[PDB]
RNA sequence: GCUUGUGACGGCCCGUGAAAAUCCACAGGAAGGAAUAGUUUUCAUGCCAGGUCGUACUGAGGUCUCCAAG
RNA sequence: GAUGGGGAAGCUCCGUUUCAAAGGCCUGAUUUUAUGCAGGCCACCAUCGAAAGGGAAUCCGGUUAAGAUUCCGGAACCUGGAUAUGGAUUCUUCACGGUAACGUAACUGAAUGUGGAGACGUCGGCGCGAGCCCUGGGAGGAGUUAUCUUUUCUUCUUAAC
C-alpha cells in the first residue's frame, strides 16, 4: 500500500507526465515515467496505418535499417498497396484517354 | 544483459584481451516437478553488454571451466 | 421494362455477377452484353469500359445504384456489374437496352 | 599490394593424404525416360531407389546396375500438374519401408523384393496403427502401396527420425501447416507449430537429441520437441536455401543455396556461417554428409559434384577444417538442369548421383 | 472475347513490381494444383532502360541501354490488362510451369528474357513498353 | 470492488476540434560504381565524447497541486 | 517587440511586411581580341514570450548528523562524431519470396514535389492489463489462551532495459 511520488520536477498531470507504479528489486513500489507512445505511419493517399513499417518515435527511425521503414513496392514506405493499385489503374487509363483524344482530334482536323 | 545459448561464442569472448575477469555462477534448481539439479551460469563483461550462458548440464560445465584460458581470473558464485 | 428483360435471363440463361467474373468472361470472349451500375468506382468503370472496347462487347449503363441492380436480378445483396454470357428467351441483344 | 598471388590460397592439406574419396564413375543407371529428381539408399547397402517425372519409381543395385524392381505411381505421367518429388527408405534395421511423395499424397510401399521375415516386420509396423490415412484400394494394392496419406497441397520433401516411427513432410503453399510430423504406429498427423515464418523449403531431424531443424527459404530454425519451443536460429549468408544436412555427431551443419552459396554452420561457434564458400556456377541443388567417413558432397545445377573432406574436433575447442578433394564431372545438362540429387553409400566412400540426363551414377574411390 | 492472351501487355498492380509493365507469355485461365486461381505467366522488366543523349558516349550508352528483367506467376486480380500488344515468339518455350518452381532454370529463363528485351530496345521499337509508368 | 493504464464502439455539435522545434517516410530519377582492396553501410560487431545554471528545508479566515488501508 | 519607413520641439510614439538593394546555395577545363566572374535556383521576414503546453535518453539496491532518479556498487539507455572488421551488394555494376494483405540481416537515390508522427473537444457504457483491496494452501517469527479457537498479527519481493 505504498504511495508514489513524481520523479521529474513537473508536479502536474500533463500529457508528458504519465505514471506507471512499478515494483522494484528493493521490495518497494516506485513510479516510472511512461515514454509517450509511438504511432503507426499512415497512408498519404488513403489515411490508414500502412503495413510492414516499424512503429517508433520520430527520432528513433534514424537508428533502424531501411527494411523496417519500407515495403518493397513502388511508393512502398508511403502508400497502401490499395492506393498504389488505384493509381496504377488511374495513370494507365488517363494515359490511354490521351491517345483516344488525339485520335478524335486528328480525325476532326482531316474533316475540316 | 544478453543471453547467449551458444558455447564457443562465450569462449571467443574470453580471449578478447579487453576482458579482465570472468564469473561462474552456481545455482540449485529443479526440473519439471521431480528432481533437484545444479545449474551453472557463465558470465562475461563483454565490450558493451554482459553476456550470459545457462548450461543445465553439469558435465559440459566441468569441461568448460577446464577449457578456459589459465591467465584469466575466474570467479566462483 | 428492363427488370422484366433481366429476370427472365437470370431464371433461363447463363450469366455472371460482380467485377472479377465479368473480366474473366471478357478475356474468354464469352460475354455478349455487360451491365454497369451508376455508383460503381470510376477506376473500375473505366477498366470495364476499356476491356469491353478490347473484346468488342456492347455496353449498357444501368440507370440507378447497385442495390437496384441486385433488385433487378432478384438478389438481396448488391451487384456492381452483371454480364450476359448466354441471352435467354428475350431478344435483349437486339434491343436498345 | 606488391605480393605474389600464391600467398592468398590458405595453407590446406593436399587431398592425397585424406584418402579415401571417389574419383571416377562405375555404375551408370540407364532405364528412365524422365529425369531422376530424387534418390534413396537402404541402411544395409544394396537397394538403390530412384524417382522421375516418367511417374516410375525404380529400385536398382549398387554393384551391377540391374533393375531389380519397378513400380509406377501415376498413369497419366506427362500431365505436368504432379510428379514424384522425394523418396525415403526407412532408416530402421531390416524392415524395408519405402516412402514415395507424388504430388498431394505419400505412398508407403513395402516391396516384394525381400521375402517374409524382414517384409512382414515392415507390414506389421504399418497395419499396427489401426491429412487422412486410407485403406489401399485394388489399383493401390497392385502398386504395392500399404497406406496412402492424402493432403490438400503438394508434398515436396520427406525425412524420417533415427528410429523410423516418425516422418516429417513439407508442403510449400500450405501456409500454417507447412510442416507436418506423422507417425505410423498410431496413424497420428501432428502439426507441431501454430505458425510458420513464410515459405519452408526443408525440414530434417537431429541425429540423436530430440530436436527438429525446420529450414525455411531464408532461415534454419532449431526447434526442441521436449519443450515444444524455438531454441536457436541460423542466419545463412545466402538468400534462398535449397537443402540442409546435419553432421552425424550433431555438432555442425551445412546449407545449400539456390543463389550459388554453400555454407558451413557450426552450432557452437556463431549464428553466422563459419565459412562461406561460393564456387558453383549454378544453383546448389543438394548437399549431403557421408555417415561414417568425414566427407561431404555438393551437387549443383551445372552437372558438377564437388567432394569435400571435413574433420570435426569434438573435445578440443578447435574449429573444424574443411578441404576440397575432387571436381566430379561428366553429367549432361538438359535444358539448364544438372544434378538434381546426391546421396552417399552408408559405410564406404562411394557416392550416388542423379542428373537431368535420366540417369543415376555411382562414383568410386 | 478472351482478351488476356499470349502477346498481351499488362501493368502489375501489386507486390515489389507494382507499376512495372509486363507481358503475359502464357495464361492459365483456371489455375493449377499450385496457384488455384486464374493467373498468368509474365516476363516484365524491373530496371527500365534509362535515357540516352548525344553527350553520352561508348560506356554510358552501354550502361543506359542495359535492362534488368523479372519473371513471376501473377494473379489476374493483380494485373491491369492493357490495349497494347508485344511480340513474344522468341521466349514462349523458355517460360512454362516447369521453368518456375526449380532454379537455376529461372536463371537461364532470365538470360534469354534479358537478351530478348535488350535486342528489342536497341533498334528503337516498342518504345511505350520501355518508358517508365509515371505514378 | 477502488486507483490507474489501454482497445473497440456509441452518443453530445452548423461547437469540425493550438502552433512550432524535431524525427521518419513516399514520389521523383541527377549522379556515381571494378580486374594486386569497384560502388554502397537505414545489416551485424567494434572506438571516443557529452559543457552552464537549479538541486538544502519548510510549504501550516488567511495561493495552486499529487499519492489515499481496513 | 526591434529593423525599413512615418510621426513628434522632444522625452520617444505609430507600425510588424509594409512601394527596403533585408541572402544563401548550386553550376563551371579559367570566363577566346587573352589571365579584371559568368550563368542559374528559391521567394517570407530579427527576436522575445511556457521550470503545468510540445521535448532524445536511467533504474535497482546501497550510503550521511544533514545530499540523492545527482554520490557508490551493479546493471542500462540516448545523442553526435570520426573510422575499423565481418556480412551483403553475383558471375561481375543498386537483392528476392509470397495469388494477395505483406515478409526480409542488408538491398545507393540529387534538385524538386508530397505524406505521417509531433498533433490535440467532451461524456457513456463495455472489454482487457497493472497496482491496491479480499482469500486458500504452505515455508518462518511475535501474541493470547481456565474455557472454546487447525486463533490474532507480521514476512514471503522482483526496477530500467
Amino acid at each position: 500500500a505504498q504511495r508514489v511520488t513524481f520523479r521529474r520536477r513537473n508536479p502536474y498531470n500533463t500529457r508528458s507526465n504519465k505514471i506507471k507504479v512499478v515494483k522494484t528489486p528493493g521490495g518497494i513500489l516506485r513510479a516510472q515515467h511512461v515514454k509517450k507512445l509511438a504511432t503507426r505511419p499512415k497512408c498519404g493517399d488513403c489515411g490508414s496505418a500502412l503495413q510492414g513499417i516499424s512503429t517508433l518515435r520520430p527520432r528513433q527511425y534514424a537508428t533502424v535499417s531501411k527494411t523496417h521503414k519500407t515495403v518493397s513496392r513502388a511508393y512502398g514506405g508511403s502508400r497502401c498497396a490499395n492506393c498504389v493499385k488505384e493509381r496504377i489503374i488511374r495513370a494507365f487509363l488517363i494515359e490511354e484517354q490521351k491517345i483516344v483524344k488525339k485520335v478524335v482530334k486528328e480525325q476532326t482536323e482531316a474533316a475540316k | 544483459a544478453r543471453e547467449i545459448t551458444d558455447i564457443k561464442q562465450f569462449l571467443e569472448l574470453t580471449r578478447r584481451a579487453d576482458v579482465k575477469t570472468a564469473t561462474v555462477k552456481i545455482n540449485k534448481k529443479l526440473n519439471k516437478a521431480g528432481k533437484p539439479f545444479r545449474q551453472t551460469k557463465f558470465k562475461v563483461r563483454g565490450s558493451s553488454s554482459l553476456y550470459t550462458l545457462v548450461i543445465n548440464d553439469a558435465g559440459k560445465a566441468k569441461k568448460l571451466i577446464q577449457s578456459l584460458p589459465p591467465t584469466l581470473k575466474v570467479n566462483r558464485l | 421494362s428492363i427488370n422484366q428483360k433481366l429476370a427472365l435471363v437470370i431464371k433461363s440463361g447463363k450469366y455472371t455477377l460482380g467485377y472479377k467474373s465479368t473480366v474473366k468472361s471478357l478475356r474468354q470472349g464469352k460475354s455478349k452484353l455487360i451491365i454497369i451500375a451508376a455508383n460503381t468506382p470510376v477506376l473500375r468503370k473505366s477498366e470495364l469500359e476499356y476491356y469491353a472496347m478490347l473484346s468488342k462487347t456492347k455496353v449498357y449503363y444501368f440507370q440507378g445504384g447497385n442495390n437496384e441492380l441486385g433488385t433487378a436480378v432478384g438478389k438481396l445483396f448488391r451487384v456492381g456489374v452483371v454480364s450476359i454470357l448466354e441471352a435467354g428467351d428475350s431478344d435483349i441483344l437486339t434491343t436498345l437496352a | 599490394l606488391n605480393i605474389d598471388p600464391n600467398s592468398l590460397i590458405p595453407e590446406l592439406p593436399s587431398p592425397k593424404d585424406l584418402r579415401p574419396f571417389p574419383i571416377r564413375c562405375s555404375t551408370i543407371y540407364a532405364g528412365h525416360k524422365g529425369k531422376v529428381r530424387t534418390l534413396s539408399i537402404d541402411p544395409s547397402g544394396l537397394w538403390l531407389a530412384t524417382g522421375s517425372d516418367d511417374g516410375t519409381v525404380r529400385v536398382w543395385e549398387i554393384l551391377t546396375g540391374r533393375e531389380v524392381y519397378r513400380t509406377t505411381l501415376i498413369d497419366d505421367e506427362e500431365n505436368p500438374d504432379y510428379h514424384i518429388e522425394c523418396i525415403e527408405w526407412n532408416p530402421d534395421a531390416n524392415n524395408g519401408i519405402l516412402a514415395v511423395a507424388v504430388g498431394e499424397n505419400i505412398h508407403l510401399i513395402v516391396p516384394p523384393i525381400f521375402g517374409y521375415d524382414i517384409e512382414n516386420n515392415g507390414k506389421t509396423k504399418i497395419e499396427d496403427g489401426f491429412a487422412q490415412w486410407n485403406k489401399p484400394s485394388q489399383k493401390q494394392l497392385e502398386k504395392d502401396i500399404c497406406i496412402t496419406i492424402s493432403c490438400k497441397k503438394t508434398v515436396k520433401k520427406l525425412s524420417w527420425h533415427r528410429k523410423g516411427d516418425y516422418f516429417v513432410t513439407v508442403q510449400p503453399d500450405s501456409g500454417n501447416t507447412s510442416v507436418l510430423i506423422h507417425q505410423v504406429s498410431k496413424h497420428l498427423t501432428q502439426s507441431p507449430f501454430k505458425k510458420s515464418k513464410g515459405i519452408i523449403m526443408d525440414a530434417k531431424f537431429h541425429p540423436f537429441k530430440p530436436q527438429l531443424f525446420v529450414c525455411s527459404q531464408r532461415y534454419v530454425r532449431i526447434y526442441d520437441l521436449s519443450q515444444q519451443i524455438l531454441v536457436k536460429k541460423l542466419l545463412p549468408g545466402a538468400r534462398w536455401l535449397s537443402k540442409i544436412d546435419i553432421h552425424p555427431r550433431g555438432d555442425n551443419l551445412i546449407a545449400s543455396s539456390f543463389d550459388k552459396r554453400v555454407l558451413w554452420h557450426d552450432l557452437d561457434l556463431a549464428s553466422t556461417p563459419y565459412k562461406t564458400l561460393r564456387y558453383h556456377e549454378k544453383a546448389v541443388r543438394s548437399v549431403n554428409f557421408h555417415k561414417k567417413l568425414p566427407l561431404f558432397s555438393s551437387a549443383a545445377d551445372d552437372g558438377t559434384i564437388h567432394v569435400f573432406h571435413a574433420t570435426v574436433y569434438d573435445d578440443m575447442m578447435k574449429n573444424p577444417m574443411i578441404v576440397p578433394l575432387k571436381k566430379l564431372t561428366g553429367h549432361k545438362v538438359i535444358n539448364s538442369l544438372g544434378v538434381l540429387d546426391a546421396i552417399w553409400h552408408p559405410r564406404e566412400a562411394w557416392l550416388f548421383s542423379a542428373g537431368a540426363d535420366n540417369t543415376a551414377r555411382l562414383w568410386t574411390t | 472475347a478472351k482478351f488476356l492472351k499470349a502477346g498481351k501487355v499488362a501493368v502489375v498492380v501489386r507486390g515489389r513490381y507494382a507499376g512495372k509493365k509486363v507481358v503475359i507469355v502464357k495464361p492459365h485461365d483456371e489455375g493449377s494444383k499450385s496457384h488455384p486461381f486464374g493467373h498468368a505467366l509474365v516476363a516484365g522488366i524491373e530496371r527500365y532502360p534509362l535515357k540516352v543523349t548525344k553527350k553520352h558516349g561508348a560506356k554510358k550508352v552501354a550502361k543506359r541501354t542495359k535492362i534488368k528483367p523479372f519473371i513471376k506467376v501473377v494473379n489476374y486480380n493483380h494485373l491491369l490488362p492493357t490495349r497494347y500488344t508485344l511480340d513474344v515468339e522468341a521466349f514462349k518455350s523458355v517460360v512454362s510451369t516447369e521453368t518456375f518452381e526449380q532454379p537455376s532454370q529461372r536463371e537461364e529463363a532470365k538470360k534469354v528474357v534479358k537478351k530478348a528485351f535488350e535486342e528489342r530496345h536497341q533498334a528503337g521499337k516498342n518504345q511505350w513498353f520501355f518508358s517508365k509508368l509515371r505514378f
